[PDB]
């Protein structure tokens, strides 16, 4: 069959987000609530394109504003937040509820210093709306043309001409 | 089992009868064969001596039978000249059951398998010669 | 490696279709060592 | 030699069906049994299925094995050549299996078998915060409606045939 | 396929083999009977673990308690057998030849 | 990993401790016993409770690997059904021990 | 044969289309037979309970006769209805589809030649 | 056995059977199969005798082979086809070992075997339960999967059938024996026409269950189990005699009676395909059947046999037993053949 | 027979559990939902006769998706290949499939 | 009635104390107004991700940002 199109090694090459999962994880809903634009953008051209390959410059945007998310948090509240990434990396199931007194910190020096407001309960799990510019792929799943169905039955129903006609039987 | 048929009328009638014979033989063998795995299945024999002979007496008696009927149908349609005719099959028929009748050591079974295994032989090549299907496929 | 090889296209694809099909585990760590293997595709289940 | 561990696993699996196809006495068969169970329950264990393979350990050998050796200790009163002789031909013919598979990496007697490791086809994604197995045996009541009332209904009426044949009357 | 496909119908082939031959017991035809069902249920639920088919992992315990039910039955019938013969040989249960 | 050498250490120490009780005493030198309970002569007569007393068990199991995952399948978005079949799947279990029940099932092995 | 047919509409008795059809006389000489044959099992009823075949039972051997008339006209209207349907059809393929069922170049026999075969 | 018991058993088989028969699941056909084996096995053991017990073992161990080799079949299409809907089969493995599994079900040489034996061992009542109502479920699974059917296997069983069961029923003396390999010959008739027309199918099993509940019927009215009471019949009852005589009549396929539909209508099947070999091989084994049914009517009603004295004693007593619908049975499996195109309605 | 008991009454009691592209608990996918979603599109209306011999690319591909048949006779191929050239001399593994690729994130 | 259930209180209580458990387990789901709070909460927990859909240009009651007021709330959660 066909040649597998894969894209060259250049294309793949991003200055990645060098933190661990609790980093990550300690800012996820300041991330969420700062970043949404251009990840929602690159979910929606992922479930609507159904293929990394065609998704991959809007993968980059993310690797870029996420970059400028954790710059911001370097620039002004380094410190709250290093205690608070570690309070959470020390316990093993990384829980929220053991590490209050130190996101309340956090969150109050984030801010008095930046005017970040921390979601509530559900707002990041809402469905939101995204206008994008790239077009609706017409043809997603690559699908050839439908065979045509058999014709239907249409008419009235007249008797049967001369009965059954099963041997000698006149009905 | 399809394939031993398939060796066997690929042989045209009358051309060589060392191969045709050989065909029949492993038919015969392979009929046999199967007779004595179910004589041994589902009567038990004494012994696994008893056993190994009665399958060796099935195996060699089919094989006699199937080796008979080949030799002697290609002989047949040899001498008299006509390769598309039952009558050199009804012969070799005949012949099978005199092989039969042999095997058995007795003469009305011989007589009475001569008759019956000629038509059958018979039968068997007017299908072949005029495409009669005993397991049609369905087309209505 | 399949410069030699008579017949053979470079990366042929096994499915008649064009559109992307999320790839095989042996299709990934084939090339790789076994300890990579190992902890790919049993480091779940494995963990305790 | 560990990546073939599933496959590894699943030698000793037809191993122990030797055990108990050749029926030596029905405690060893039972033996045999058990053995097979734990080795089953071990593969599909390294396939992902926790909870059937503890349904294979809890239900399979602690709950109907142990009414089999229960009713073996019953009957078979305590005090050959045919089991050892199929034994050794069923292993000779399960090393032959294994020899010609991983030497030709290819081999058919009823479909084609492949002789690469057990770790190719396994997917490359990540399930999330739940266990996929998990939750389908868990959508036995919100789904299978149908399915837990004829269950239900069989087993009642199991309890009913099974004390109603023995009584003798 | 894969490898462990051939094992699993490998042992559900030596296990029918096992149940076709009786030797003297019933109890032995009987534990080569769960041995199928347990083959069964292996295959089964490593085809279906294997395709991440999320419903169908409902199925294969009711393939274990179905079965598991009718090796009770099964039981009972043996214990019948014991009572009458006061064993369980099969070269009893010949009553029906004529 | 770490399961599979639990096990085998487990499973080595009591390999190891059974031979070791089993084998250390016999190096010692006693003296032997000849071959020869109140039963010895007479044979085992069957009884019909411990069977169904273990048929019951087994099928009591088997009804409890079906009632297993409720744990697992209260998170559900059908709720009414679910209770419903669970409580269904309860009350058969109670009506299959209260027809054993009934029927002298439970009996001289209450 | 008939199985997509009654594909989109399953287990009906008598369809809609059933309706269009005529329905069978109540005289008909199959519903006749019918009851013959419900009068013929209420008069082996009388005889195998030893009863006066011919005398006993007037009540029953109406009901056996009513009965068996019943469900062997809903039986014939079903059968004239699946006719029809076969009918239907044959007649709508052989439209559907004209070159397959070619009109034949219908001779005289001044043109056909036919062997002749001699008795003698 | 408890009233309320038994109907709750009996609805129990009757529920596993539709469940087989409305079900688009194989899952679900494997449960419907399971539900009918272990609701049936108690109503073999209605008697506690012991040759009830070894014919409910044979029955269970046959049953049990065929629904693990079922399972084994519905899992090698699962796996080849990824899907459960029950429909033609995707693998001609799964389709060869379902083939095999619905014929040790109904009982299809050289799976045989356990017919005469176990219809031996159990009351009449139940043997006519096994022989009419156990044949539906398999009977539907391979109406269904006719697409995926080798048409070689199918017709060597159907031959196999109809000669085992004739040369079967040649020899016996009792009576539920005949009636077991009648039935091993007719279903062998029935698989015969499956691949060409399975109304055929349909009106043959619906003529042969009519059939064997006017037999089994008869002889529970008359409480006979061998052929010697069937000839001591004549002094009791000569209606029933006169019964069982135009019944066995039209089992053999004499024209007029109705017996003689299926197997002609089975044979304008098999002539359209060009198939004109098997259909006469298979009436010139029928002929068997046919030579079996006389003899019976000949030990019957035909001639009579000797009876003993205190046969007047029941001259005196007039039956009791509820003999349901058994003029109805008796009417329409003889005098059905003048309505031989309402077969279309089964079309 | 088949009673389509559940068709006529509009009931459904297996229908959902008969294929794989099926609603599914959590809405969580298989691994061959668009091969089969495909040969279901297909196939659906136009017989078994026609779905078997108009779209048996869309089933060919399912199957493969199923059974991964020619996905690893590839691989042995490749694999086969490779260990010839590793004993030839002529063919080395390079850094990246060693183990030292220090990888992506 | 009364003398019935004082009997089976004498002679069986266990009985009578699992009856009266299965009754109340039976007939209290179908009369405590705390089973739609308990539907609620398994149908807001977010198992999945909430994938966004593409603005045709016409819907005003879904939200553009996690943070706008449309969309539902959960406050009652909150409270409870």
């Amino acid at each position: 069959p066909g040649i597998v199109e894969l894209p060259s090694l250049e294309d793949l090459k991003v200055q990645e987000v060098k933190v661990s999962s609790s980093v990550l994880k300690a800012a996820a809903h300041h991330y969420g609530a700062q970043c949404d634009k251009p990840n929602k953008e690159f979910m929606l051209c992922r479930w609507e394109e159904k293929d990394p390959r065609r998704c991959l410059e809007e993968g980059k945007l993310v690797n870029q504003c996420a970059l400028e998310f954790f710059r911001q948090i370097k620039r002004h509240c380094a410190e709250p937040f290093t205690e608070y990434w570690t309070c959470i990396d020390y316990s093993g199931l990384q829980l929220f509820r053991r590490c209050r007194k130190e996101q309340a910190q956090f969150d109050k020096c984030v801010l008095d210093k930046l005017g970040w407001v921390r979601p509530d309960l559900g707002e990041l799990s809402k469905v939101t709306k995204v206008k994008t510019d790239r077009p609706l792929p017409e043809n997603p799943y690559h699908s050839r043309a439908r065979p045509e169905p058999n014709p239907e039955v249409e008419g009235d129903l007249k008797p049967a001409r001369h009965g059954s006609r099963l041997f000698f039987w006149t009905m | 089992a399809k394939t031993l048929l398939h060796q066997y009328w690929d042989i045209p009638e009358g051309t060589e009868c060392h191969r045709k014979t050989y065909a029949a033989t492993s038919i015969g063998g392979a009929s046999g064969l199967v007779v004595s795995a179910y004589s041994v299945a589902l009567k038990t024999p004494t012994s696994f001596l008893e056993g190994v002979a009665r399958t060796g007496r099935y195996t060699f008696t089919a094989a006699a039978i199937g080796a008979i009927f080949g030799l002697t149908s290609c002989i047949s349609a040899q001498v008299r000249e006509k390769p598309d005719d039952p009558l050199n099959y009804l012969i070799g028929g005949c012949a099978g059951g005199l092989t039969l009748g042999a095997r058995t050591r007795s003469y009305g079974i011989g007589a009475a398998a001569c008759a019956y295994m000629g038509l059958t032989a018979a039968l068997v090549k007017m299908g072949q010669l005029e495409g009669w299907k005993v397991f049609a496929e369905p087309k209505v | 490696i399949m410069k030699d090889v008579p017949g053979w296209k470079v990366g042929e694809s096994v499915f008649h279709t064009t559109r992307w099909v999320t790839p095989m585990m042996g299709e990934l760590y084939g090339l790789r060592t076994g300890e990579e293997i190992l902890s790919s595709t049993y480091g779940f289940i494995w963990y305790t | 030699m560990m990546t073939y561990i599933v496959f590894i696993l699943s030698i000793i699996f037809v191993m122990g069906f030797v055990g108990f196809s050749s029926k030596p006495s029905p405690i060893y068969g039972g033996l045999g049994l058990i053995v097979s169970g734990g080795v089953g329950c071990g593969i599909v264990l390294n396939f992902g299925g926790s909870f059937l393979g503890l349904m294979v350990f809890l239900i399979y050998l602690g709950g109907m094995m142990v009414v089999f050796g229960y009713t073996t200790a019953m009957a078979t009163e305590q005090y050959n050549k045919v089991v050892l002789g199929t034994f050794i031909t069923g292993l000779l013919m399960e090393f032959l299996m294994v020899y010609y598979v991983l030497k030709d990496k290819e081999v058919e007697i009823v479909f084609k078998f492949n002789g690469m490791g057990d770790w190719v086809i396994y997917d490359t994604g990540d399930s999330g915060f739940f266990s996929e197995e998990a939750m389908g045996i868990a959508a036995l009541y919100s789904y299978g409606t149908w399915l837990v009332i004829v269950t239900g209904w069989s087993l009642l009426i199991g309890v009913v045939v099974i004390m109603e044949i023995t009584r003798g009357n | 396929m894969s490898l462990v496909y051939m094992n699993i119908m490998m042992a559900f082939t030596v296990s029918l083999t096992g149940l076709l031959m009786y030797r003297s017991h019933l109890m032995s035809s009987l534990l080569c009977l769960e041995g199928m069902m347990l083959s069964l249920f292996i295959l089964a639920t490593l085809m279906i673990l294997n395709s991440h088919f999320t419903l169908a992992s409902m199925m294969p315990i009711i393939l274990l308690v179905f079965a598991a039910c009718e090796a009770a039955l099964g039981l009972s019938l043996l214990v019948m057998v014991s009572n009458t013969y006061g064993t369980d040989y099969v070269q009893n249960l010949n009553l029906l030849q004529c | 990993m770490n399961l599979m050498i639990t096990l085998l250490t487990n499973f080595t120490l009591a390999t190891l401790l059974v031979t070791i009780a089993f084998w250390l005493p016999q190096l010692n030198v006693y003296s032997e016993k000849t071959s020869p309970d109140p039963m010895g002569s007479a044979r085992l007569p069957f009884s019909m409770k411990f069977f169904l007393v273990a048929i019951t068990f087994l099928l009591f199991d088997l009804e409890i690997a079906l009632l297993l995952p409720l744990p697992w399948a209260s998170q559900t978005t059908n709720l009414n059904t679910m209770l419903t079949m669970a409580l269904l799947l309860i009350f058969l279990l109670a009506v299959s021990l209260a027809y054993e029940w009934t029927q002298k099932g439970l009996e001289w092995t209450e | 044969m008939m199985t997509g047919r009654q594909a989109r509409a399953p287990l009906q008795f008598l369809p809609d289309e059933a309706r269009s059809l005529p329905p069978p006389k109540l005289t008909d000489p199959r519903l006749a037979y019918i009851g013959f044959l419900g009068y013929c099992s209420g008069l082996i009823d009388n005889a195998i309970r030893r009863r006066p075949v011919l005398s006993a039972g007037l009540h029953r051997q109406f009901l056996y006769i009513t009965s068996f008339v019943f469900v062997g006209y809903y039986l014939l209207k079903r059968q004239d209805y699946m006719y029809a349907v076969r009918d239907h059809d044959m007649f709508s393929y052989i439209k559907s589809h004209p070159e397959d069922f070619p009109e034949k170049d219908k001779k005289t026999y001044r043109e056909v030649f036919e062997e002749f075969h001699p008795v003698r | 056995m408890n009233p309320i018991i038994l109907i709750i058993i009996l609805m129990t088989v009757m529920l596993g059977t539709i469940i087989v028969m409305i079900s688009t699941h194989w899952l679900l056909i494997w449960i419907g199969f399971e539900m009918n084996m272990l609701a049936i096995i108690p109503i073999m053991m209605k008697k506690h005798n012991p040759r009830a017990t070894e014919a409910s073992t044979k029955y269970f161990l046959t049953q049990s082979t065929a629904s693990m080799l079922l399972m084994m079949a519905i899992i090698i299409n699962l796996m080849f086809s990824g899907q459960w809907t029950v429909m033609k089969l995707f693998n001609p493995m799964a389709s060869m070992l379902m083939t095999m599994a619905l014929a040790m079900k109904l009982g299809m040489a050289p799976f045989h075997f356990w017919v005469p034996e176990v219809t031996q061992g159990i009351p009449l009542s139940s043997g006519l339960i096994l022989l009419t109502w156990q044949k539906l479920a398999p009977m539907s699974v391979l109406y269904q999967i006719l697409p995926s059917i080798n048409l070689d296997l199918i017709l060597t069983l159907s031959i196999l059938s109809i000669t085992i069961g004739g040369w079967g029923g040649l020899n016996q003396t009792q009576l539920r024996k005949i009636m077991a390999y009648s039935s091993i010959a007719h279903m062998g008739w029935m698989t015969a026409v499956l691949l060409y027309n399975p109304t055929m199918t349909l009106l043959n099993l619906i003529i042969y269950i009519i059939m064997t509940s006017t037999m089994f019927t008869l002889f529970m009215a008359n409480s006979t189990t061998t052929t010697l009471s069937l000839s001591h019949t004549w002094n009791k009852a000569p209606i029933m005699t006169i019964l069982v005589l135009i019944t066995l009549l039209s089992m053999g396929g004499l024209p007029p009676l109705s017996g003689f539909m299926p197997k002609w209508m089975i044979i304008q099947e098999m002539t359209k395909n060009d198939s004109i070999i098997l259909p006469t091989l298979m009436a010139i084994t029928a002929l068997l059947n046919l030579y079996f049914y006389m003899r019976l009517t000949y030990s019957t009603a035909l001639t009579m046999f000797p009876s003993t004295n205190n046969m007047k004693m029941k001259w005196q007593f007039p039956t009791t037993k509820r003999m349901t619908l058994l003029p109805t049975m008796t009417v329409l499996s003889t005098m059905l053949l003048p309505l031989t195109p309402i077969l279309s309605i089964l079309e | 027979p088949f009673f389509d008991v559940q068709k006529k009454l509009g009931v459904d009691l297996d229908h959902w559990m008969t294929i794989q592209s099926a609603e599914q608990p959590h809405r969580i996918p298989a691994r061959c939902h668009a091969f089969e979603k495909e040969w279901i599109e297909c196939a659906h209306g136009i017989g078994s006769i026609r779905a078997e011999k108009e779209c048996k690319i869309e089933f060919e591909d399912f199957r493969e998706c199923l059974l991964r048949q020619k996905t690893m006779k590839r691989l042995n191929a490749i694999k086969r290949q490779r260990d010839k050239l590793i004993k030839e001399g002529k063919y080395t593994p390079p850094p990246h499939h060693s183990g030292q690729e220090d990888l992506r994130p | 009635v009364a003398a019935f259930l004082k009997n089976v209180w004498a002679k069986e209580p266990v009985l009578v104390a699992s009856f009266a458990i299965a009754g109340l387990a039976v007939i209290l789901p179908t009369l405590s107004p705390y089973t739609k709070y308990s539907l609620m909460i398994n149908r807001a927990t977010p198992y999945n991700y909430p994938v966004p859909l593409r603005d045709d240009g016409n819907m005003p009651d879904v939200p553009s940002h996690p943070q706008d007021p449309q969309g539902p709330s959960l406050e009652w959660l909150k409270r409870l």
